[PDB]
């Protein structure tokens, strides 16, 4: 029993599949994987996601079926689907060694470029600099400089409540250096305090289903270890961004 | 306590 999904890749093409009508979101990935182009290497790279609004998109869990996210959330409206191809990696040296790929350059240049638009990566300094090699469409370097600008590979959540605030909200942002939390009003108008959590302070997480929060235990400076409470709608998303930093600072190759 | 005080 077979269906097409449509998904959208990172260059602004979609792409359509024939898959079976209960696949996983594994088995969806590595069926447009297989029908873009991607080798051995590049397919570890990406991932499918649910766009969720104009400034958030989701990870996809496991054992999620991509096939009723698309028929649940059909429009007319372009793209024509809530299914995205998007980059998951937050080692950027990585990223360099796929610099002779054209089709990894291709799609981390192009999202690279929407994320400049969208304000998750803050480039400002060397804005003009940037513009130049992006009219010259030297992606490389365009990608070379971008690497180094504040926000890129960073997971931005949407703001949400958190046991360990009297009041107001938390913005998470997730990369490969730290854990950060921003202090941001019921609204979500970032106030002025950031915490940074290092990974290495991390203690346990988990997931709350029944509370819908995520769960972190840390242990800084000389104190006891404390449990804090993230009371966001996409604590799986957030548990999988986790498991996903430890694992590749586990493999990390380089001291830098 | 509160993360963003002391």
């Amino acid at each position: 029993s077979d269906v097409e999904l449509r998904v959208a890749l990172p260059d602004g093409t979609t792409v359509t599949v024939r898959v079976k009508k209960n696949s996983t979101t594994d088995q969806v990935y590595q069926a447009i994987a297989a029908k873009v182009g991607m080798d051995s290497t590049t397919v570890n790279y990406f991932a499918l996601f649910e766009v969720i609004s104009h400034s958030f998109v989701r990870k996809l869990a496991p054992n999620e079926f991509p096939h009723k996210l698309y028929i649940q959330n059909y429009t007319s409206a372009v793209p024509g689907t809530c299914l995205t191809i998007r980059k998951w990696l937050f080692t950027t040296e990585e990223e360099i060694l796929l610099n002779d790929n054209d089709l990894a350059v291709t799609y981390f240049f192009h999202q690279a470029v929407d994320d400049v638009k969208k304000g998750y990566i803050k480039a400002e300094e060397k804005s003009y600099q940037l513009q130049k090699l992006y009219e010259q469409r030297k992606m490389v370097m365009y990608l070379n400089m971008l690497r180094t600008c504040e926000g890129y590979n960073e997971i931005i959540f949407p703001h949400c409540a958190c046991d360990s605030r009297r009041k107001g909200h938390v913005i998470t942002a997730i990369s490969i250096t730290h854990f950060k939390l921003h202090a941001c009003t019921e609204e979500g108008q970032l106030e002025n305090q950031v915490i940074a959590f290092e990974w290495d302070e991390m203690q346990r997480w988990d997931t709350d289903e029944e509370g819908m929060a995520f769960c972190f235990e840390y242990a800084r400076g000389e104190k006891k270890p404390r449990w804090v409470k993230i009371f966001t709608p996409y604590f799986n998303y957030m548990h999988e961004c986790f498991e996903r930093v430890f694992c590749e600072l586990k493999w990390r190759k380089e001291e830098y | 306590g509160d993360i963003f005080s002391t």
